[PDB]
């Protein structure tokens, strides 16, 4: 199938998806799909894997708990096909600056 | 009988990385090795020895962690690895007190 | 042959002492000497630091941006202590540093100096117990390119 | 994934670094003799970060300077020295199974 | 939640490797260098370690007081070979050193020089696999005391 | 009391392990603890049981206590049945350096 | 002395295999038996032993009230397989039993006869590799008071 | 060098309560053994060894859980402990698969 | 809390119900052996349960009967049966610590 | 959630008591019952069994040839005592036996009744505290033919 | 206080509650109460003690789940001073009975 | 080949461990491996290494090999260099029962 790397692909992965309680759809727009195999959802942009969900586990905090880098999830540039890039735009986290002494890029 | 012991002895010191290198922090999230650090402390703390304990967390900062800096990218996608220095004599857990008398 | 159990060859250090031990922080993330630029969430592991810690039965206190002299009266104090009802001690920092060097909120310093506060000699009540030092310092100017798996 | 070059290092020399490294002339430094008793006798068995504990110990509490003629040297003490970056854990593995 | 088992996150270091690997024992005992009096039963530390190292199925290779020079040739070339068959690589080195420096038969030298040798990027046979260096250097110049415990 | 080779040899009464130098081994500062093989250095207070149809009595000694003062021959108030029989029982002679 | 590493003394089971092994779990919640009232929420018992089973990455198999004759069949079958391939088997059961005894959908047994299925004369695939047998049955008779702590 | 093993080895039975006596079920909840089983393997089949796995979930059936049948006091506040009959010869670990090779 | 009065038993008896116990006549049974050998080899070290698995384990692979005038009972094999009810690891632990 | 460490959750068995425990072992070798022929060293089990279990810290205590009358007595007695002081307790038996029984001297039993002396309510001293009983009894009475296996 | 038995007594205890997500109020109905100590709560009727809560961490079926028998909870009767006796009503567990073999008691 | 006592011993050419009867060793089933103090019996395929200076060569056989057919008497292709040796040497006589 038109491949994974655009949002509409990931949704449809996540037929016959398990877990009734968790957002199918906005899952799957971060970067997660369905791997079909119990409710293992796997991030096309950092290949992480996660599975055996508590009844509140939010699907971006607990993205970022496995994945500190993920280039979708940081926001870095990537082919990500946004089925709605305002919605993303607003769910993501905020902004990871990275240091080492100072170099004044953070709040400078 | 009486024996004597270093002064120097049961020391430990677990510094962020490798002298003579940067350490990485993620400004809202903290440090890669506070981060790591925390995470095996509160999953393990209680069950592991001290030497694998942090040996995990050694794990965790250097495999787990890319520096991604899309602005400077001399700095990106940059590693780090801690400096466990240990003169422990024995092993160190973080136990409890249990056990259960009889009628 | 086979010699005796001296007991001084006890395999593991004793943790079942009346309570844990005392465990201080050090967060920095002011500082009064020039171009060091602040550390951006250096709480947060403070935070989650001291969480870990409480939960593993320990002491904790921490001390925001010191002056040198002040951490230096602070451990002073800690080590001048009967620590004997208790398993051990550890001290936590969190700031900038360079090659041999960790800064307070003023100057940088060796930690050479604080180590020697809690030498047998100089603390007996943590003779024997384990003195645990971590450090978050920028400790260090070159970078790791790593390799690919 | 990519991984820092510098870990995986294990560097354990005979004592804290400023300090002198005691040596029998007639059994050798305390370092190797604790060293190799342990390897041989534990190193199959144990974890290599607890084995080198062991070694620590050894060296620590069963050794002694004893020099009669130099009393400033005498019944003086010596610690060795673990700087360890290993991401997991060491053991000195066989290959074992037994099939059907 | 719960992430996958990444098997990068394997809890043990491979030692199933088709041998144990390379183990370089470095022997000093006499000195070009002045002042510097020759070690006393420095050799029967390295049979022990000899032993022992083997009886741990190690490839066991040992050299006598080495001028630097040749210390370098002989890690340069254990660095450039194919340990992909191997857990692993262990040197060890006795002699005399000072605070920062170890010493050859002909010069101190600090050591960071050979760690540099075996770093993933300059030697990826062994990347992801453990370096073992063991020293027995009278590094350093202050004595310690001591402390006197209860009896046990 | 103990200090005497003339008193560890009186507590080796009762002595079991008979294939082992009951004699000899009293006189390099062991004495029987009187339970089971056990004996105990009065020199520097290692105690040692469990022996092997082979173990030397020195060796095995200077195995678990490597600082022993009796045995690396520091002066003591050892009391020797034959002074000149150590002499020569005695391991040679451990200097120990750190340095030059 | 000291002899050589035989490796028949391997210390541990060898359970890295192509896979896992064979689960079979055996439910019993009716029987035809008479005076024999139906398992309450022995199905509730099924679906978590069900669950943490395909967890440790077993291929589970469940059989609701068997009569006798079937169980064997079955039993039969999977015993006559080629587990050179798996770690192990493992076999699970669920109903009411006294002492000595099992109940299928019709009648009680002894599961001496299952049990002997497996035995490596009977089933080499499995020759030092692990059977496990679990039950759940009211197997017994007399009650346990206890004791207050 | 060829050796032979008893064709009644590397069997366990572990089954639910002690020869001779009740096994104990919950209507909504499953019986006192599989509660306890289930339990435990979720939660340290993967890292434990079969047996002292085994030996936990006895703990748990024997301490966690009484009777309680407030109609029937004679079969009020009971207890139960299962029953491990082994004959393993080796430890059983429910290990996975795990390496990390190189460049 | 209550806990069940026929709790932290064990009975480790000889070989599975309806068979036969192997016993040398100069050497004692195959079970004692085993069992012996274990414990005086790793009853401080071991876990009960592994410890006597072990004990399992020498029973089952090292022993075969050799009776060269019964051939219906030669190179014949056993296996030992643990039917246990204990509720926490027992080991053979000691007292240890070392003040200050 | 997550449940307190109530300590009755308690890991291990707690085995650091004023001392070990009792060790009482039966060794039969002779009977009063026909056609039993006697017991070819079954007296060097028991040196082995003491020897390892004095080196294990245990109270040991030994009965040859015991009428059944006399274990019981023997049983009942040690049952009845103040095992609060010690970790434990081990019973060890050596005997000829069949399935289902355990010989004495004169008289085959079953062993569930010395069993029953230990249970909580009837010997609350060892309440929580762990009873082991070792049996080296021919009970049984079919052959194992056993399997051969791959080199190894 | 006139002590712990009552509802309204073991609601007081819940002053200065962190965690500010979970139920204060109906989970002190069900037995539990504060230790005042993190977030540890202790049932009166069973001694039981919890803490560390997930964001969905319902407090009836984790009481349940780390408290089998807790007499109030299996509906046995006890001296619980209900604020709301109709609201326990609904919100208790149904009704576990215990078997051993068939005892017509179920559903017989 | 081997099953000569002869061809046995000369596979202990080279023989390190010098205090060890290199010649009854080989007697009992033994021959070197050729590799450090590894001998092997040829009757039983066991492998035995790291002597202490009294292990016996015929009780160390025995007891990690129990059944070894040379050493419980059973007829083997043994070529005793000195049968009369051999019978005086080796162990007595080890029935094996189960009940009668
Ligand atoms: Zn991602
Ligand atoms: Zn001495
Ligand atoms: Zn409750
Ligand atoms: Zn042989």
């Amino acid at each position: 199938m038109n491949d994974l790397n655009r949002e509409e692909t990931r949704l449809k992965t996540f037929t016959d998806w398990p877990l009734d309680w968790l957002d199918k759809r906005q899952l799957a727009q971060t970067g997660m799909y369905f791997t079909h195999a119990g409710d293992k959802v796997k991030c096309f942009f950092c290949g992480v894997e996660i599975g055996s969900w508590e009844q509140e586990d939010q699907p971006v905090p607990e993205h970022q708990r496995w994945s500190p880098n993920c280039p979708l999830l940081r926001r870095r540039t990537t082919n990500n096909v946004p089925i709605n890039a305002e919605a993303l735009d607003r769910i993501l986290p905020p902004i990871s600056y990275d240091i080492c002494g100072a170099n004044d890029s953070t709040l400078e | 009988m009486s024996y004597k012991i270093p002064v120097h002895a049961d020391f430990l010191i677990a510094y962020s990385t490798v002298p003579g290198f940067y350490s990485w922090r993620n400004t809202t999230r903290g440090s890669w090795f506070m981060q790591s650090l925390c995470a095996e402390l509160a999953a393990n703390g209680k069950r592991l020895d001290i030497l694998t304990l942090l040996t995990f967390v050694c794990q965790r900062v250097a495999v787990d962690f890319e520096s991604c800096t899309p602005d400077t990218p001399e700095m990106h996608q940059q590693k780090q690895i801690p400096c466990i220095t240990t003169m422990l004599t024995r092993i160190l857990r973080f136990s409890d007190k249990q056990l259960a008398p009889a009628g | 042959a086979l010699g005796s159990v001296t007991d001084r060859h006890a395999a593991e250090y004793n943790m079942r002492h009346k309570n844990r031990g005392m465990a201080l922080i050090f967060n920095h993330e002011h500082f009064e000497v020039p171009t060091l630029k602040s550390r951006a969430g250096t709480n947060v592991d403070c935070e989650n630091l001291t969480r870990v810690l409480k939960q593993l039965d320990f002491e904790v206190t921490v001390y925001k941006d010191c002056r040198y002299k002040d951490i230096l009266r602070t451990i002073e104090y800690a080590a001048s202590q009967n620590h004997s009802d208790s398993d051990c001690i550890l001290v936590a920092i969190l700031s900038h540093g360079e090659m041999g060097y960790i800064y307070a909120k003023d100057t940088q310093y060796k930690l050479d100096n604080i180590w020697s506060f809690f030498t047998a000699n100089h603390c007996p009540s943590l003779a024997g117990k384990p003195k645990l030092f971590f450090i978050q310092a920028c400790q260090g100017d070159r970078l790791d390119g790593g390799v690919t798996m």
